[PDB]
């Protein structure tokens, strides 16, 4: 079964009460479709998920026949704090001696409070040019647990960043990092550069080359 | 009443492959006119004619430089094109009038296989419409009342279509990121007891999109994380290309087989892992593709 799900980046603006995800079945066999919502923090220096009703999926279930074209409604129960940007993972699972395969879909998504948005709208640039911490900011720190090397990157701004290449000239098996609006989270590492790094965030409407400077 | 826009935004928005693919179907947006309160009797001829003074069918990602083509329509689908007047009236043109603003729709129609990278894609010039007007009011406002465009005069004073009215509004499409998985079934031999099979798993992504591909234990583990297929068990397990690294929960679309929309291709390798006897073993292994 052939399956499109987007969009793969959604957002729920502060003046929408809800967003959509369309699912689309272009193959020629019957699929079946959960769909559920979790919360998503960066608590414990890695990314924590946990069941969430501030976000309501409808329907939670699907069948998507050859050729149908469902929405799935993402519906905010209760009003976000202002100026905030809440995180969540929407996940829906595709079910078309032998071992198969089904699909599980790991989507960002992000709602916001008053006086904030994901800057992809002109509304939501808008919002976000009243706004001095609408924006990434990224510090780094190296502390070396049992016994590994750890890098260390902090957020103070109240949006995300998605970092795709760091260093300064790049780590190969890293496709992506986030990194949360006011959370610190921990990789994998080894070398050093014993300054700041270089990065690039995609986070934005545009891949923006962002500095992001040393704890001390 | 009739009004017209003098500012204002349409947007649209289409997932990459499948504009690719697909191309987009006709999608109505707001002309530059709207009307609320016309009559629906079909008694009094509605006067409407257009004239694009401004208008294009191209559309620029100003980051890239790249561009897709799109047609326009005129809410009787007829593609419409700079320099030349169309004359809409009839008894009937009222009903086109869509939505609770009453906006009278144009189409735009994205064809064939143009492949570009998601962005904002902004139409080259904005759609600077004029329009001529004259169109019949609900009773309950009066009787013999039309709203219309300035100067207009249905007709001892003669037939006028009058200086006309313009709209003026940006047309923007924005392409979306998109991905497309295809993972085959992994088909062991006879029975009888395998050999491995080097198999592999196909991922269609627009340009910029980043994920990391997981596979789990499959619905039988054994010992927590030893993957088994149900028949008694028989334990197998999944290696990235012909390596001993098993595959689980990661494998970065940075690294592998990805040679330029994109396309990466993955390949692995089923062994078993134990004498025991056939046969007919089953297990679905859930792929988790983490944007």
């Amino acid at each position: 079964a052939t399956f499109l799900i987007w969009p793969i980046y959604p957002k729920i603006e502060a003046n929408e009460k809800a967003t959509a995800v369309w699912l689309q079945n272009t193959g020629k066999t019957d699929a079946m479709v959960q769909i559920r919502v979790f919360k998503w923090n960066q608590d414990g220096l890695k990314d924590n998920y946990s069941e969430q009703s501030e976000i309501i999926p409808s329907p939670p279930v699907a069948k998507i026949k050859a050729g149908e074209k469902h929405m799935l409604r993402l519906t905010k129960s209760v009003n976000l704090p202002d100026g905030k940007e809440q995180s969540y993972r929407l996940i829906v699972d595709e079910l078309p001696s032998k071992v198969s395969f089904q699909m599980r879909y790991s989507i960002p998504l992000f709602a916001y409070g008053k006086g904030i948005g994901s800057g992809l709208t002109e509304e939501s640039q808008k919002l976000n040019a009243k706004n001095a911490l609408a924006k990434p900011v990224l510090q780094w720190s190296v502390r070396n647990q049992q016994g590994q090397s750890e890098l260390y990157l902090k957020n103070n701004g109240q949006k995300f960043a998605r970092l795709s290449a760091l260093k300064t000239s790049s780590l190969g098996k890293a496709a992506f990092g986030y990194v949360l609006s006011n959370s610190t989270v921990k990789f994998a590492i080894d070398q050093s550069t014993a300054s700041k790094i270089y990065g690039v965030d995609s986070s934005g409407i545009k891949q923006e080359l962002i500095e992001i400077t040393k704890m001390e | 009443a009739c009004s017209v826009s003098a500012s204002g935004t349409s947007s649209i928005s289409v997932p990459s492959i499948y504009l690719m693919e697909n191309g987009e179907n006709s999608s109505q947006f707001n002309s530059g006119l709207s009307c609320t309160g016309f009559s629906l009797a079909l008694a009094n001829m509605t006067y409407l004619k257009y004239r694009v003074e401004q208008m294009s069918n191209s559309f620029t990602n100003a980051q890239t430089g790249e561009k897709l083509n799109a047609i326009i329509l005129d809410s009787n689908n007829e593609i419409i094109s700079l320099g030349q007047e169309k004359d809409m009236s009839s008894f009937t043109l009222v009903n086109l009038f869509s939505g609770p603003d009453g906006n009278l729709p144009f189409y735009i129609r994205l064809p064939a296989g143009q492949s570009v990278s998601p962005g904002v894609y902004q139409a080259d010039s904005p759609l600077k419409v004029k329009w001529f007007y004259s169109v019949p009011a609900v009773a309950i406002v009066g009787i013999g009342v039309f709203f219309e465009s300035p100067g207009f005069r249905r007709g001892g004073i003669g037939f006028n279509w009058g200086s006309g009215a313009d709209s003026l509004g940006s047309l923007s499409i924005t392409v979306l990121p998109d991905c497309r998985i295809l993972a085959q079934d992994v088909n062991f031999g006879t029975a009888a007891f395998l050999e491995p099979v080097q198999s592999s798993m196909g991922i269609r992504c627009s340009v910029n999109t980043p994920y990391y591909v997981s596979l789990n234990n499959g619905l039988s583990p054994q010992n927590g994380n030893q993957r088994a297929m149900k028949s008694t068990f028989l334990k197998y397990d999944i290696f990235k290309n012909s390596s001993n690294d098993r595959w689980g929960s990661r494998w970065s679309s940075l690294n592998a087989t990805i040679n330029p929309v994109t396309q990466q291709n993955y390949v692995f390798t089923t062994k078993i892992v134990d004498t025991i006897p056939a046969g007919t073993y089953q297990d679905t292994v859930t792929v988790q593709v983490e944007f």
